[PDB]
Parts: structure tokens; sequence; C-alpha cells
């Protein structure tokens, strides 16, 4: 494994968030509840990094 | 008409085949009512001084 491979890994596995929504306005059904979607990849623990 | 890919038979795949494009608002979330009638509400803030 080259260092370059490692740099890339960290850049991907440890990443920023992405937010979506469920049952939003465009849909025809008009769901009574609109629930947000949360995606996280941030790594906080040393063990997670390894 | 945007071509996603060739498809190995010279028959292009297109956005139309996999989607439905239309002009439409970025956020359909909010609306405005004036005396029980649709309207867009424009708020004018006063500059300081």
């Amino acid at each position: 494994v080259t260092a370059n491979d490692v740099i890339n890994a960290v850049n991907d596995q440890n990443a920023q968030y992405a937010t979506g929504k469920i049952g939003e306005e465009p849909v025809v059904n008009k769901s009574p509840q609109v629930i947000s979607i949360t995606m996280q990849g941030r790594l906080q623990t040393p063990q997670e990094f390894e | 008409n945007i071509i996603l890919r060739v498809n190995e038979d010279k028959s292009f795949l297109r956005i139309k085949d996999v989607a439905k494009v239309e002009i439409g608002a970025e956020q359909y979330n909010s609306t405005g009512r004036l005396n029980t009638s649709a309207a867009v509400p424009i708020i004018i803030n006063l500059q300081s001084g």
C-alpha cells in the first residue's frame, strides 16, 4: 500500500454529511409527516481511524 | 435529449428514457395567502437610518 492509497482512504471513509428529506412537497401522496434524512461518516475515535 | 451513453448498438440512452424533465420551482414548500387567495408575499425591510 502506497501512502497515496492511504490518503485517499481517509478522504473517503472519513467524510462530511449529506441531508435529504422524506415525504416532501413534490410528492402526490402528501404524507402527513415529513421526516428528515441524516447521513454521517465523520470518524471521531482513534479506533475508527485504524 | 442529453445522452447518458452509447449502448453498444449506436442507439443512445437518454435522460428521457430514465427521467421526466419539467420546469418547476426549486422549493415547493411555502405558499402565501391574501384574504383567502393565493399570492406571493414580498416583505420589504427598512434599511437602518
